[PDB]
């Protein structure tokens, strides 16, 4: 019966450009060589052209 | 909460929470995702609910 | 106590005691207030941040 | 028509195979890459299956 503080967070991950992000460890891009991607949470592998 | 950078790492160790259940997304990895929309609803209710 | 299980977060679950998700065993917890707590205060047991 | 329906059947059976990657099959996200980004291995393994 004690009162408890309750909070919820709705991380709406709809298909839209990023507006809120966490800590930034961003680097510069490289061309014509496969790398690991973390573009606003989009992970993958491929070359940049 | 939008158009700003959120550092969730400090919030995890800031204090202790009675019930911390994460649905859909793992908690430790929120630092490396970008959310297009984030809301928040905080209040106090009892414990048997 | 409730986060002494494989696949959770927190200082106890990540900074203090980590568990593998392939348990073949049990966790056994019991209450020892009358023994571990002395009248006045017990500070001999430590934890990290 | 005899030689073209063979080509159409092969193309139709190959096009439908590719479109199967855009279905969740009961998972949170159709694409497998983002699941590993925001889900712990104990829970991602349940939904990747």
């Amino acid at each position: 019966y004690q009162p408890y503080r309750v909070v919820v967070l709705s991380f709406e991950l709809l298909h839209a450009p990023a507006t809120v992000c966490g800590p930034k460890k961003s680097t510069n891009l490289v061309k014509n060589k496969c790398v690991n991607f973390n573009f606003n949470g989009l992970t993958g592998t491929g070359v940049l052209t | 909460i939008s158009n700003c950078v959120a550092d969730y790492s400090v919030l995890y160790n800031s204090a202790s929470f009675s019930t911390f259940k994460c649905y859909g997304v793992s908690p430790t990895k929120l630092n490396d995702l970008c959310f297009t929309n984030v809301y928040a609803d905080s209040f106090v209710i009892r414990g048997d609910e | 106590v409730r986060q002494i299980a494989p696949g959770q977060t927190g200082k106890i679950a990540d900074y203090n005691y980590k568990l593998p998700d392939d348990f073949t065993g049990c966790v056994i917890a019991w209450n020892s207030n009358n023994l571990d707590s002395k009248v006045g205060g017990n500070y001999n047991y430590l934890y990290r941040l | 028509g005899k030689l073209q329906d063979v080509v159409n059947q092969n193309a139709q059976a190959l096009n439908t195979l590719v479109k199967q990657l855009s279905s969740n099959f009961g998972a949170i996200s159709s694409v497998l890459n983002d699941i590993l980004s925001r889900l712990d291995p104990p829970e991602a393994e349940v939904q990747i299956d």
